């Protein structure tokens, strides 16, 4: 038995050209972190593929609806993985073995028949001719130059376009001779680097993308070019990518933050849009109207041409989600921390509430206070600060916390004092005070860093999560009982059983260890993949049942009474890292380590 | 501004070297214009402000109204080069009772009347770049017979090239000024 | 316009409009210099500061002198027993007009329409799935 | 001095690309000049296509025959805008041929 | 002018030829869009010659 | 504030600007449009350093590009982070030098000095606080050699007060471009040290060499020696645009680094630096740095810095580590090296951190110190110049453009005597 789940939160725009309406809609390609995933529009049924064991490189899909294709990288011993999947059967056909790392793109020529692929900065670039129907090595040759990207032409598929770093080459490939043929377009007085490339329709001429901002044309009858771009203006880092409309209007997204459109004319803007991120994917839908925005900080926008007025469907977590928390009695409301910012999520409706964000900092362990007081978090400079829920604003500043920044923090029933986890070996607390701010933690002794605290209902004792294991419970009223559960491994989260001294814990080895009071075992789990190691468990209000989430993709709840397992996680990918349970205990929310995040229906039979 | 602070020997509160050589002075504008060139005379940059209806043409020294900039500086000076042509200079000065006054110097003016509010004063300019020392210790006792306070606003109008704002606050030689402050001779 | 506004697709009244705003010529000719060049076809209309000056395409030049219009001169030329013989569309597709314009697909131009418009109104979500199918 | 400083100047002018250069004669100069060192000798754009952008923003509904104004004659309808005539400017600064 | 430039003239100052031709407008049969406000101004005329 | 202006000047100076500017854009993030897009605070805190405001909020470098040639000028703009320039400061004339030390110096340079020359003081007078004047310029381009050197001698007249940078690459007689080479560089030379407080020397027989040694790199384009030049010259104000424990301006790294008024050469250092392959296994570790930049093939020039006696050292480290890890590390190798290190200084390596490294890196040091091992380059230069004097040969030019050979004959005369003077302290002992 898996884990039903209801819905998924998370997108990553971080591989270019990701998302493209397929032809006729009603399908969409978005990359997870390491998964595809296909959703409906008018239904919001989806199917799912997992058959990969790298991040995706690059994403395309063929014209008139045929099976896709797309590179992953790999590290450099290995070789990178080829994505081709079929359409109309939700089956894998077949598979490749090729490349180094990484590959810039694929994409296919007017028919189907035909697939070539770009190794990346390593294997020199290695640019090959694949076949459709089955595997084979047909040609291929190498180049001097860094090639970013190559996309065929609509038509005549014996003739390609690549916009090499240093030069546009003009490639052509004949059946009849296995060679590829190369000729050098001339650009006098010219320097540029380019990113991205646009064949017009007709294939005479061809316009590309340049980091300066300006778009050239060069025609592929001669590699002569034409014209020079919008004079007297920037978009301050160049073209991310290009597009090409009915009317042959070429439409255009500043990745500093902007979408402008070029028509085919003397070039001066009509309307000018700017969007929040930098833009990534450009893609055209059925009819010519309403065209799909997706910028590189994981945004989805959709606008309106001829008058840019952006439209904001939904984005998600920047990347490699930290932690999870829940209100005090409530559910309805749940944070995370980012890499750099906090967030707030709503829980019935996954549409964001409200967010405080840090410029340059990584935060660990968010927690919610009671009485809405508050949002409080120690930084990688180890400050700690917390914030009022209504407003991004912070309520007080406790610096220099930590050498090595901050790793733990909880919540008191009577909040009275703060406890937190040291990455230096160090556990402090601090008697907070409104007027002043001011700290009394007895400073004691520890190899490594503290992973977890806890706090009892009487908050008097406390259990502390330790990277050298050393579970050290401290007394925290007189700072001193340093009496720790023995075991020569990594520790992780750590959690108290309810109204038990019962510590379900775990650590580096793949083990559910079981430790009292009285240095008791009740049973070793032995909960562990081939290299599979939990990362968080937690227990419910009545002791009736834990679900736990491991390294591995799955996500593997269990029984506390007997080792007997119901149901299990699947669908994830990354190193899940935190499973908490919502107050009403209705469902169990987990994020992926890449940026994913998912809520899955607990079991009905547990409550 | 220049409040609480130490003034013994010099402010420079315009001067003509600078990357923005007025950036606490606001500048209103109707028919001339505002420019900085090299002068002939001098190989230096300076400041000019060329226009008609000089009247409508100037910079005020305080950004904008609401505050003074009020200086215990007691004497005031003030070069430029004399375009043969309209220009005029006026100050605001606080006395010991607490009433605001000002004294205006004209080029374009013939007649002079002491009188309450303001009292309008003749100038004569020098051919050539020349230099001219403002009492404005013995013309405050001479209007009303009422001291000097601090000087609470400067203004400069239009058709006159200035290269340097500056408060001696004492007759200084030109051997006693320093490099910067002197002018050298071209 | 009568059978013009047919022609182009576009409503009877806004023509009849635009004609107007088009035509005023002596506004923008009013002002000094700003010659213009009329031609849309056959024949070009140019204009200096205030003259005048003009030409005519010979090709249809050539056919005014055809030897072709003694039919067309004369108004009763034709049988005349066909006018109601003949309905106006049979004439009307065989026109140089109504060719102007190409023929899109008009059931499949229907088709993009129930479309677009699906995703707009329920793309507003993309969280709730209702089919896990984690496997495949 | 005199001479030989525009020289530095007509490249400057000619410096921006902007799809355009400035020889020094572009149009309107003059009646005309010589076909090469000596006197001439006896015998010597991309548009769109207009009917695409569509549809951007205003719904496709038409109105047609069905109308009538008469009797609604109340005092809010708005009022046909009349005409009115630019301002004239002439050619005080303009080129002189 | 070019028979060209002049378009860009009148749709330029909506008050000095104000009009319904100042923006896109429906089109009577569905199955069309409406085009760019300019374009219109280019489809209408050129038919009128023919 | 402390601020100085950019000059690059000849063939040699010209692409460095097209490549250094684009180096410091990227140091600050400055976008190719000219507005800040970054993301630290610190970005910008000292921009008017190198670049100053402009109206919209767009920024402008404040440098004055010149040559006696417009082709090459016609080059840079054309190339990538060239909308920066300001159209304005461009002057070029119409005909060229042709390597002709003579023509860049007596006939041609004079009229045209003063249009290039006056934007100086447009330039020099727009500063807040003048800290110095950079010179990057090469002695083996005739055109350069002869217009670029004068600039100088006037430049100085009327500041002389100011510290002067210049950047000036020799051509190493491994590899010649122009066979004249000799004759422009010794006359440069005398008039060279005539003013100028600093100097750097470099060699591209040295500049490609660590490139195939070190770099490795399959195919190496003149592109990627300028990222090369820069590189080390990036060093040279790393630390003057942003804090650190011990601020270290332009000029008291010229107070700690010259004994004597005329002994004022230098040789430099860059680092990390590896090949693409090795990218990822070595450990970014001080003593790695510390060796590397006390590494002799590290050095910019063909000189071997094993074969003289080390004036002083100067150290300026790029990125964040413990104070103390500075002082010991630099002890030692003077201990180790005391057969290589003067007596008459003890002490005579200069140690400064900097606390913002270059983007990309950790940490970063570049290498600077007084070598007297520089007394073989003024041997070899003179010996081709000296050699070829006696045939009288290619002599007829210069004479027949208003100079004369003791001009010819002064220049070696306070050349080599300059060699000796610097070999001479090399004998001395205390
Ligand atoms: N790094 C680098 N050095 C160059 C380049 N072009 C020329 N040089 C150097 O410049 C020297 C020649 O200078 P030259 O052109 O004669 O100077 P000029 O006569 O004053 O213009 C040669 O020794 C080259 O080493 C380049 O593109 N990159």
């Amino acid at each position: 038995k898996e884990l039903d789940i209801q819905a998924v939160i998370g997108f990553t725009g971080k591989v270019n050209e990701g998302l493209i309406l397929h032809p006729d809609n009603e399908h969409l390609i978005y990359p997870l972190g390491s998964t595809i995933v296909v959703r409906h529009i008018i239904s919001r049924s989806q199917t799912f593929l997992r058959g990969h064991d790298n991040q995706i490189s690059i994403i395309t899909v063929s014209k008139t609806g045929k099976y896709i294709a797309s590179g992953q990288k790999t590290y450099m011993g290995f070789q990178a993985d080829i994505i081709i999947w079929d359409f109309e059967t939700r089956s894998l056909m077949h598979r490749l073995k090729l490349h180094k790392v990484l590959i810039q793109s694929l994409s296919f020529c007017c028919n189907e028949q035909y697939l070539a692929s770009l190794g990346g900065q390593d294997d020199k670039n290695m640019m090959i001719v694949w076949d459709v129907e089955q595997g084979k090595a047909l040609y291929g040759a190498p180049n001097r130059d860094v090639v970013n990207q190559i996309k065929f032409f609509n038509n005549s598929d014996d003739k390609i376009i690549a916009v090499l770093n240093n030069g546009v080459q003009i490639l052509t490939i004949d059946k009849a001779n296995k060679k590829v043929k190369s000729l050098d377009v001339n650009f006098g007085n010219i320097k540029r680097q380019y990113t991205c490339v646009a064949i017009d329709p007709s294939d005479t001429y061809c316009y590309c993308g340049t980091k300066t901002g300006d778009v050239f044309e060069i025609n592929i009858e001669r590699a002569i070019f034409k014209r020079l771009g919008p004079v007297k203006k920037l978009f301050s880092l160049g073209i991310g990518t290009l597009g090409l409309l009915p009317n042959g209007d070429i439409i255009v997204g500043a990745g500093d933050g902007t979408v402008a459109k070029l028509s085919i004319q003397n070039m001066q803007v009509l309307s000018q849009s700017e969007v929040l991120g930098a833009v990534t994917s450009i893609s055209f839908t059925g009819d010519y109207t309403h065209f799909f925005c997706g910028t590189s900080q994981s945004n989805i926008y959709w606008i309106d041409t001829e008058k840019l007025n952006p439209e904001l469907r939904n984005t998600c977590h920047y990347e490699r989600i930290n932690d999870i928390a829940f209100p005090y009695n409530y559910s309805d409301v749940f944070a995370t921390c980012s890499t750099t910012d906090i967030r707030v999520w709503n829980a019935r409706n996954r549409q964001e509430l409200l967010r405080i964000q840090v410029p340059n900092l990584e935060c660990y362990c968010v927690t919610f206070m009671n009485d809405g007081k508050s949002i409080i978090s120690g930084w990688n400079d180890g400050k700690i600060r917390a914030f009022l829920p209504q407003s991004g604003k912070l309520l007080y500043v406790i610096s220099d916390a930590h050498i090595h920044g901050v790793t733990a923090l909880s919540t008191t029933s009577d909040c009275q004092r703060i406890v937190s986890g040291g990455s230096e070996g160090e556990v402090r607390v601090w008697v907070i005070n409104k007027q002043t701010q001011v700290m009394k933690a007895s400073m004691k002794e520890h190899r490594g860093r503290v992973w977890s605290i806890q706090v009892k209902k009487n908050n008097d004792q406390a259990v502390s999560a330790s990277a050298d294991g050393s579970c050290i419970i401290w007394d925290l009223k007189t700072f001193t009982r340093l009496m720790c559960l023995f075991e020569s491994t990594l520790f992780k989260q750590v959690l108290y059983h309810p109204e038990e001294s019962q510590l379900l814990t775990t650590g580096s080895d793949r083990k559910i260890t079981y430790w009292e009071i009285y240095d008791g075992q009740a049973i070793r789990m032995l909960d562990g993949s081939e290299e599979g190691e939990v990362n968080a468990l937690s227990i419910t209000k009545e002791g009736e049942h834990f679900v736990s989430g491991g390294e591995d993709k799955l996500v593997k709840l269990w029984g506390y009474d007997e080792g007997i397992k119901y149901y299990s996680g699947t669908g994830h990918s990354g190193a899940i890292t935190r499973l908490q349970i919502s107050p009403d205990q209705r469902t169990v929310v987990s994020v992926g380590a890449e940026g994913a995040i998912f809520i899955w229906k607990m079991p009905e039979e547990v409550v | 501004m220049f409040k609480n602070t130490f003034q013994s020997g010099f402010l420079s509160i315009l001067y003509s070297i600078g990357s923005k050589p007025l950036q606490i002075w606001d500048k209103s504008i109707r028919n001339g214009h505002i420019k900085r060139i090299t002068d002939q005379d001098i190989l230096s940059s300076v400041l000019e402000i060329m226009g008609t209806n000089v009247s409508t043409n100037y910079i005020t020294a305080p950004a904008d109204p609401k505050e003074t900039l009020g200086i215990k500086l007691p004497f005031l000076v003030m070069i430029i080069k004399n375009l043969k042509k309209y220009y005029t200079f006026e100050v605001q000065v606080l006395d010991d009772k607490n009433v605001r006054r000002r004294f205006r110097a004209s080029n374009y003016q013939s007649t002079t009347r002491v009188k309450p509010f303001i009292c309008t004063m003749p100038m004569r300019l020098d051919e050539g770049w020349n230099q001219i020392q403002f009492n404005l210790s013995d013309f405050t006792r001479r209007a009303y017979a009422t001291n000097y306070i601090e000087t609470l606003r400067v203004q400069i109008h239009a058709n006159c090239r200035i290269r340097r704002i500056y408060f001696s606050d004492r007759l200084y030689s030109e051997e006693e000024l320093p490099p910067e402050f002197k002018l050298f001779l071209p | 316009a009568g059978p013009i506004a047919a022609s182009c697709y576009l409503g009877k009244d806004v023509v009849s409009s635009a004609h107007n705003a088009f035509i005023q010529a002596v506004s923008d000719l009013t002002t000094l210099g700003h010659g213009l060049n009329i031609d849309f076809g056959f024949v070009k209309v140019y204009v200096q500061d205030r003259d005048l000056r003009y030409s005519y395409n010979q090709n249809f030049a050539n056919t005014l002198n055809n030897k072709n219009f003694e039919y067309r001169l004369r108004k009763s030329d034709t049988p005349t027993s066909e006018h109601w013989n003949t309905t106006y569309e049979s004439k009307w597709a065989k026109s140089s007009l109504n060719s102007l314009l190409k023929r899109p697909n008009s059931n499949q131009v229907r088709n993009y329409y129930e479309k677009t418009l699906a995703l707009k109104i329920m793309s507003l979500d993309l969280s709730t799935a209702e089919q896990t199918n984690y496997s495949r | 001095p005199q001479q030989g400083n525009t020289v530095g100047s007509i490249s400057k002018r000619e410096n921006v690309a902007s799809q355009l250069i400035v020889e020094d004669h572009l149009k309107n100069i003059l009646a005309k000049s010589t076909n090469s060192n000596y006197k001439p000798w006896k015998i010597p754009q991309h548009a769109p296509v207009f009917e695409d952008s569509q549809a951007a923003t205003v719904v496709n509904k038409f109105q047609g025959l069905r109308q009538g104004t008469g009797g609604k004659t109340s005092t809010q309808l708005p009022v046909k805008q009349p005409f009115q005539a630019p301002n004239p400017i002439c050619g005080a600064f303009k080129k002189r041929t | 002018m070019n028979l060209d430039s002049i378009f860009e003239w009148i749709l330029k100052q909506p008050i000095n030829y104000p009009g319904k031709h100042q923006d896109s407008q429906p089109r009577t049969n569905p199955a069309y869009k409406p085009l760019e406000a300019k374009a219109q101004f280019h489809i209408i005329f050129k038919a009128t010659g023919e | 504030m402390r601020e100085i202006v950019h000059i690059q000047g000849g063939q040699c100076g010209n692409q460095i600007g097209a490549k250094f500017w684009e180096v410091i854009s990227d140091e600050h993030g400055i976008d190719p449009t000219g507005t800040y897009h970054g993301d630290s605070d610190l970005q910008l805190e000292r921009i008017n350093v190198y670049y100053n405001e402009a109206t919209g909020g767009r920024y402008v470098p404040r440098a004055i590009l010149m040559d006696l040639e417009p082709g090459t000028m016609d080059s840079v703009r054309a190339g990538p982070f060239g909308q920066l320039f300001r159209p304005d400061n461009f002057v070029f004339g119409q005909t060229g030098a042709g390597n002709n030390w003579a023509k860049g110096h007596y006939t041609e340079g004079a009229e045209l000095i003063d249009s290039v020359l006056d934007v100086v003081r447009k330039e020099a007078e727009g500063c807040d606080c003048l800290q110095g004047f950079q010179i990057t310029h090469s002695l083996g381009g005739g055109t350069g050699s002869g217009m670029g050197t004068l600039l100088i001698s006037k430049v100085r007249e009327e500041y002389p007060d100011r510290i002067m940078e210049t950047f000036s690459v020799v051509p190493s007689p491994k590899v010649s471009d122009t066979v004249v080479e000799p004759y422009n560089a010794t006359l440069s030379v005398h008039q060279l040290v005539e003013n100028a407080d600093e100097c750097m020397v470099i060699d591209n027989e040295a500049l490609y060499d660590i490139c195939f040694r070190t770099l490795k790199l399959t195919t190496p384009t003149y592109g990627d020696l300028n990222h090369l030049v820069s590189a080390a010259m990036s060093g040279v104000t790393c630390c003057l645009r942003f804090p650190g424990q011990l601020n270290s301006d332009l000029r008291k790294l010229a107070v700690n680094l010259i004994p004597f008024p005329r002994l004022h050469f230098f040789m430099i250092g860059f680092a990390p630096l590896t090949s693409r392959g090795s990218q990822q296994y070595r450990a970014l570790t001080v003593p790695e740095l510390t060796q590397q930049m006390f590494d002799a093939k590290n050095m910019m020039c063909a000189a071997d810095p094993r074969h003289g006696r080390y004036l002083t050292a100067s150290a300026l480290f790029r990125g964040r580590m413990s104070t103390k890890e500075v002082d010991e590390q630099m002890l030692n190798v003077q201990n180790k090296n005391s057969s290589y290190f003067v007596e008459w200084i003890p002490n005579n390596i200069k140690s400064s951190i900097c606390d913002i490294p270059p983007k990309g890196l950790k940490m970063a040091v570049t290498f600077v110190g007084n070598s007297t091992a520089i007394q073989e380059m003024f041997k070899r230069v003179a010996e081709q110049f000296t050699a070829m004097f006696r045939r009288k040969a290619f002599l007829h030019w210069y004479t027949g453009e208003g100079m004369d050979e003791m001009e010819f004959t002064e220049a070696e005369s306070n050349m080599n005597d300059l060699v000796s003077e610097y070999q001479q302290y090399q004998d001395a002992t205390a």
